[PDB]
């Protein structure tokens, strides 16, 4: 699952079952980390005109 | 009168209402597929070689430009409304207060 | 042919160079998906017949 | 939305800003009628 984007801390309490979260844009806002477990939320770099 | 009918203001929650509309479904025809293997563009560019991965790309880019096209020609029209109901209230200031 | 075996593969880390760049192989062809990132994927199986 | 592209920008004028000019028109009307 690759991107670009700020990793951080999620505070989604995300259900054992639960890998990811996603938006309505269809895009992946949250993943759990294959090695620790932990969920981390997925923001896009700042930008603007 | 206004404060016992929720819905008397109900003019300006139109239009407040058609704008947000307008937006989110701007933003959903993104999970579209448009013939496309995929919506996500990502996924496409993660799997496939570039002589088919731009195949792919093109329907999606057909189907998100056209999608752009449609919002920006509605805006034209509604906006083209809304200055008539601007012109009415200026005047009415003008010869009413 | 009537009786072909099936064998699947998991738990495990699967470099396809190793089966793309053999010459043993007359022909290499793919659905859906690019020989050459086989090695960048992840799949929750795969099955050989 | 902001992430698929989407901005949307502030009003030149302010909420205070129209509040004030809408006060404007009621002081003249009730010390100066139409003049």
């Amino acid at each position: 699952l690759t991107g670009t984007g700020v990793l951080t801390e999620s505070n989604k309490k995300f259900l054992p079952f639960q890998q990811f979260g996603r938006d309505i844009a269809d895009t992946t806002d949250a993943v759990r980390d294959p090695q620790t477990l932990e969920i981390l939320d997925i923001t896009p770099c700042s930008f603007g005109g | 009168s206004l404060s016992s009918t929720p819905s008397a203001l109900g003019k300006l929650q139109d239009v407040v209402n058609q704008n947000a509309q307008a937006l989110n479904t701007l933003v959903k025809q993104l999970s579209s597929n448009f013939g496309a293997i995929s919506s996500v563009l990502n996924d496409i560019l993660s799997r496939l070689c570039p002589p088919e991965a731009e195949v792919q790309i093109d329907r999606l880019i057909t189907g998100r430009l056209q999608s752009l096209q449609t919002y920006v020609t509605q805006q034209l029209i509604r906006a083209a409304e809304i200055r008539a109901s601007a012109n009415l209230a200026a005047t009415k200031m003008s010869e009413c207060v | 042919v009537y009786a072909w075996n099936r064998k699947r593969i998991s738990n495990c880390v699967a470099d396809y160079s190793v089966l793309y760049n053999s010459a043993s192989f007359s022909t290499f062809k793919c659905y859906g998906v690019c020989p050459t990132k086989l090695n960048d994927l992840c799949f929750t199986n795969v099955y050989a017949d | 939305q902001k992430f698929n592209g989407l901005n949307v920008l502030p009003p030149l004028l302010t909420d205070e800003m129209i509040a004030q000019y809408t006060s404007a028109l009621l002081a003249g009307t009730i010390t100066s009628g139409w003049t």
